[PDB]
Formats: C-alpha cells, sequence, structure tokens
RNA sequence: GUGGGAGAGGGUGGUGGAAUUCCCGGAGUAGCGGUGAAAUGCGCAGAUACCGGGAGGAACGCCGAUGGCGAAGGCAGCCACCUGGUCCACCCGUGACGCUGAGGCGCGAAAGCGUGGGGAGCAAACCGGAUUAGAUACCCGGGUAGUCCACGCCCUAAACGAUGCGCGCUAGGUCUCUGGGUCUCCUGGGGGCCGAAGCUAACGCGUUAAGCGCGCCGCCUGGGGAGUACGGCCGCAAGGC
C-alpha cells in the first residue's frame, strides 16, 4: 500500500545465492527476493536461473506495489548476477542505469583462510 | 622558521557573522603560535567529492605562512579545537614542479 | 636541526687559519656538533635504533681522527680535548 | 589497455605540486577513484610518483573522490 | 667544506577514507548461510538483502613496477616534528688519518615468555557438522591463547643471492631508477636481462663474477648415530649457544 511507482533495485549476487531487493527512493525496502524465496534451496540458489527467478519475482512483487521504473545497483561476483540485471531488464520494469557498487576494503580486514593470499 | 600552508575547510552554512568570528579565531591562533600571514586566499564555498560532517559543501581558506617549526602541529591541534572548524591540513611549502615543460 | 650559521661558526672556531675546512680539529668539532645533537634526540626517541648505528658511526671517525691526532702531534691533540671537553 | 592515449599529451603546462587543483588533477583519476596507471597518464617515474602524492592530499582536502560507483554494467 | 638530489631508511605525535563486526533506529518477511553435495549454525525475541546514525579495533585499495630505501631483520594512507644513511657537481680543506676484524657491545622476521592494557577481523588448542574403510586431518560452523599497544625478556630461521668484507684489473649489448653535462647523446651512483675473455663437474657465473689478483675474518674434511649425550655459559620459562 504505497504507490511509488520509481525506485531502486539492488541485486546482491554471492557464488552462493542472487538476493534481490526493489526500494523506494529513498532506499528502504519494499519487496526482497531470492533463490531460497523461490524453490531452491541447496546450491541451486546461486544458478543464473534461480537469479532470473529472483528478479521477475521481486519485480512482480514491486509492480503489485505500482512500481514502474528503477535504477539497478549490483553488489557482488556471482554467476547469476548479470542475469539478475537481464531478467529485471526484460521484467517490464523500465531500468533507468545499472551500476556496480561492489564493497571492496582498502585492504581493511584479514580474510578467511579460503580469501586469504590477499588482504 | 619555515614556510607553510593552511587548508582549512569550514562549514558552509555559516551566517556573516559566525564566519567572520571563526576567521577572527583562526587569525588570533595562528598569530598566538607565531605565525606570519605571508598571501591569503579565500576560495569560498566548494563542491566536496564526498560528504564532509553530513555536508556536500566546504567553506574553503588557503593561508601561506612562515612559523617556528616546533610550534607547528600544536597549531594544528590548535585549529581543530573549534566545533566549526571541519578540515585542517599544514603542508611544507614546495617549488612548483611542471610537466610540458 | 644543524643550520648553516651554527656549522659555519663551529667550523670558523676551530680552524688552523683561514680557509681551512677539512683539518683534523675542525672535522673532530664537527663530529663532536653532529654527536651532541644526535644524542640528545636518542634521550629520548629511545627506540630509534637506525638512528643510534649513525651515533656508532660518527663516534667510531672521531674516534679514528683523534687517535691520528695523538700520534701525530701530542699537542694539538691536548689542545683539542681541553677546547672541545671530550673523552672523560 | 590505454586505447585512447595519454592524459598528460593533452594538457597545458601545470604543477604536478598542485593539490588545491581540481580541474586538471580530476583528469588522472578513472571513472572509479582510482589513481591512472602510467600507461594512462603518460607520465614518468618521479612525474607520477609526485602525482599520486598530491591526489592523495587532494583527496584528504574533499576535493577528490577516494572511489566511485561504475555506471551502465 | 660548499651547493644540489632521490628515497615504504628510523623514532614521536596527529589525522583520512573504504571495509568488517557490534549497537540504535527506519523500511521490509522467510529465509540466510555454507558445500562437490550437505549438515551443524543463525533467523517469527523478525535474521539475510536496503537506508540513516553510533561505537570500536585493525589494516592501508588505486598509484604499485620486471620500482625505491636500509648493514641485516625489514620498511607502503596522509600531515608535521625529530633523525640515520646515501648519490652528484665544484676540485676548495686535511695529508695515508687506510682495510679487515678473534673477543666485547648493540641490532635482530615469526612464534614464544613476564606485567599491564586492548581486543573489530583472523585464528593453534578446543567444541561441533560433514567426508571417509577409520578422520585424529583436509572441507563447513563456532572458537580461547595469540594476532594489536607499552615496558621488559627470548637470539631462532630456506636471517637466501643457499654467494663474508674491502680494493685493483678484464669486450660489449639492452631495459630500468636517480644525479650532472656542451641534454639525439656523453658522464657518475643503483637495479635487471643477453652475452667477450675466462672460470665451472655440470647447471651456470660473466665490470652487480662464480673471471684475474692482494689483504683480513668465518667455515668444511664420508653417511647414520646426532645437532643426540655429558659438561659449561645464557634464559623467568620454553629453550638457545
Ligand atoms: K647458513
Ligand atoms: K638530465
Ligand atoms: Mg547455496
Ligand atoms: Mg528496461
Ligand atoms: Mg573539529
Ligand atoms: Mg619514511
Ligand atoms: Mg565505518
Ligand atoms: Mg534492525
Ligand atoms: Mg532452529
Ligand atoms: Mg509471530
Ligand atoms: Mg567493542
Ligand atoms: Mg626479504
Ligand atoms: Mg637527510
Ligand atoms: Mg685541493
Ligand atoms: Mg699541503
Ligand atoms: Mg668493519
Ligand atoms: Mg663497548
Ligand atoms: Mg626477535
Ligand atoms: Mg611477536
Ligand atoms: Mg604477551
Ligand atoms: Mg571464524
Ligand atoms: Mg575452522
Ligand atoms: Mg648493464
Ligand atoms: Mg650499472
Ligand atoms: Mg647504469
Ligand atoms: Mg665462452
Ligand atoms: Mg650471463
Ligand atoms: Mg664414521
Ligand atoms: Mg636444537
Ligand atoms: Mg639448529
Amino acid at each position: 500500500k504505497r504507490q511509488v511507482a520509481s525506485g531502486r533495485a539492488y541485486i546482491h549476487a554471492s557464488y552462493n545465492n542472487t538476493i534481490v531487493t526493489i526500494t523506494d527512493p529513498d532506499g528502504n525496502p519494499i519487496t526482497w527476493s531470492s533463490g531460497g524465496v523461490i524453490g531452491y534451496k541447496g546450491s541451486r540458489k546461486g544458478t543464473p536461473y534461480a537469479a532470473q527467478l529472483a528478479a521477475l519475482d521481486a519485480a512482480k512483487k514491486a509492480m503489485a506495489y505500482g512500481m514502474q521504473s528503477v535504477d539497478v545497483i549490483v553488489r557482488g561476483t556471482g554467476a547469476g548476477r548479470e542475469q539478475a540485471i537481464r531478467a529485471l531488464q526484460a521484467s517490464g520494469l523500465q531500468v533507468k542505469s545499472i551500476v556496480d557498487d561492489t564493497p571492496v576494503p582498502h585492504n581493511g580486514c584479514r580474510p578467511k583462510k579460503k580469501f586469504r593470499k590477499a588482504s | 622558521m619555515r614556510r607553510y600552508e593552511v587548508n582549512i575547510v569550514l562549514n558552509p552554512n555559516l551566517d556573516q557573522s559566525q564566519l567572520a568570528l571563526e576567521k577572527e579565531i583562526i587569525q588570533r591562533a595562528l598569530e598566538n603560535y607565531g605565525a606570519r600571514v605571508e598571501k591569503v586566499e579565500e576560495l569560498g564555498l566548494r563542491r566536496l567529492a564526498y560528504p564532509i560532517a553530513k555536508d556536500p559543501q566546504g567553506y574553503f581558506l588557503w593561508y601561506q605562512v612562515e612559523m617556528p617549526e616546533d610550534r607547528v602541529n600544536d597549531l594544528a591541534r590548535e585549529l581543530r579545537i573549534r566545533d566549526n572548524v571541519r578540515r585542517v591540513m599544514v603542508v611544507k611549502s614546495q617549488e612548483p614542479f611542471l610537466a610540458n615543460a | 636541526p644543524i643550520t648553516k650559521e651554527e656549522k659555519q661558526k663551529v667550523i670558523q672556531e676551530f680552524a688552523r687559519f683561514p680557509g681551512d675546512t677539512g683539518s683534523t680539529e675542525v672535522q673532530v668539532a664537527l663530529l663532536t656538533l653532529r654527536i651532541n645533537r644526535l644524542s640528545e634526540h636518542l634521550k629520548v626517541h629511545k627506540k630509534d635504533h637506525h638512528s643510534h648505528r649513525g651515533l656508532l658511526m660518527m663516534v667510531g671517525q672521531r674516534r679514528r681522527l683523534l687517535r691520528y691526532l695523538q700520534r701525530e702531534d701530542p699537542e694539538r691533540y691536548r689542545a683539542l680535548i681541553e677546547k672541545l671537553g671530550i673523552r672523560g | 589497455p590505454s586505447r585512447k592515449a595519454k592524459v598528460k599529451a593533452t594538457l597545458g603546462e601545470f604543477d604536478l605540486r598542485d593539490y588545491r587543483n581540481v580541474e586538471v588533477l580530476k583528469r588522472f583519476l578513472s571513472e572509479t577513484g582510482k589513481i591512472l596507471p602510467r600507461r594512462r597518464t603518460g607520465l614518468s617515474a618521479k612525474e607520477q610518483r609526485i602525482l599520486a602524492k598530491t591526489i592523495k592530499r587532494a583527496r584528504i582536502l574533499g576535493l577528490l573522490p577516494f572511489t566511485e560507483k561504475l555506471v551502465r554494467k
């Protein structure tokens, strides 16, 4: 119960899952979705197809709020990052722009051993 | 005594009176710490590349000075005591290094 | 630090004649200058070892020059020590 | 890699030690706030070395960005 | 000596932005996370994803290099102060004042020790999930010491160029960092690569010698036993020599 009609779409994509939030111009979310929000449970959440389904689900739930045009912002590198963006463009939502906001430290914190040989 | 440059970034939302006040305080601290002002440049309000103290702009002051280096750090500390002073950067002066010469 | 008027002052103090820069007396004088300043610097900053090496080197140089002067003309040597007030 | 050319080639005779000059310095940063490598800057060893310093200074002052957001991903 | 230079060389105090964690608030709801696949775990006391604010600690992206500095260990945000070494130009001063260096003294990565702080992230030990014939381990979730600071110890290493320091001599070529110059190029100091002569068992080294020489120091004398035993010295201990 809003009637936003213009907003932001955050695609946060890791290798294990893709979660898509859709928010008002001030960044407060409205609806969100993910691999697990659709049927998938295990590794399949990190699929590009699951990313497509997530983006589309999120966008559908968004257009339920009377959403029309969004600004897409992408965080993270993973399979189905781009596929999430593609699903979003094809969604019927008008995509005004795409941005990579993916956070990186300037040598801040010690990574886990998996992520070592880095800082 | 050595030649320095004092960069000062202030609150753009200051009115005339309070601004004149802050500048007065800067002058007084500068003099009290033994600095002589060779040249001063007031750039005014400028767009920052990122918010400083929540605010997208800043008020720029530039003072080329000479002073007793053993007293330099303190001066900067003094300059930062004020609340309305957002940035202070004191720099050892240098001869201009040109490319395309 | 050591500025130019200071250094020139000590140079013209220990010179053996006008124009003398690098005679043994003047060198021992300059080394005493730098050593004193540096040891004062190391009175605080006890944890700066990289400078302390410098101190060792300067002391070494001074002691070798003095050893030379003692060997050559004992009078100029006694004079130098009495003037600067070193050793002990 | 570096397919246009030489940031240095298009520019006037400028002070590399002026951190207060935004106009000239902004040309040495990429789309993101990252400082351009030598291929792009066209500068020399100590030239580049000085530029890095003055840029970092300008960043501290608030005149130049530390980092930016990439567009059209 | 005078006049210039480059530099993550060292010490003290400041200070900047990104990120992580935690806390407060807003919005939002059914999962998140994690793997080869999973489970533990976390989430309806509302998590994850998004926004704003706050606290705190630690490390400094791009620049960044096949780069620079240091005797070595090692040194990287920015600012100032204090300070070491070094290179060049002038050819000004001293007049062999030199080299090496057993002992001694000091410095000495990481881990470790003592006292007191600090503790975000990481993480020996430990506690769980899995995998496996079994899993102690690899993989996943937690996690204490520790990692950080001060003061005091410890003295080790693939402390590596596996190449002691100094000086003189013996083709060049090519890239590079930093000075000077009559600045296409010559000249000086570093860092690389290909190679003359020569050396080497070979690999390779080759004006940054592993070549030709001189000086001085340290060292080696088949493998295992064994860097063990005994003794001594050092250490709070671990332990070291
Ligand atoms: K050895
Ligand atoms: K030149
Ligand atoms: Mg998954
Ligand atoms: Mg569209
Ligand atoms: Mg303030
Ligand atoms: Mg330094
Ligand atoms: Mg923060
Ligand atoms: Mg909350
Ligand atoms: Mg449960
Ligand atoms: Mg409920
Ligand atoms: Mg805390
Ligand atoms: Mg090393
Ligand atoms: Mg110096
Ligand atoms: Mg002469
Ligand atoms: Mg003579
Ligand atoms: Mg020696
Ligand atoms: Mg002794
Ligand atoms: Mg140690
Ligand atoms: Mg330690
Ligand atoms: Mg301890
Ligand atoms: Mg952990
Ligand atoms: Mg673990
Ligand atoms: Mg060569
Ligand atoms: Mg060379
Ligand atoms: Mg050379
Ligand atoms: Mg041959
Ligand atoms: Mg060769
Ligand atoms: Mg035998
Ligand atoms: Mg042993
Ligand atoms: Mg051993």
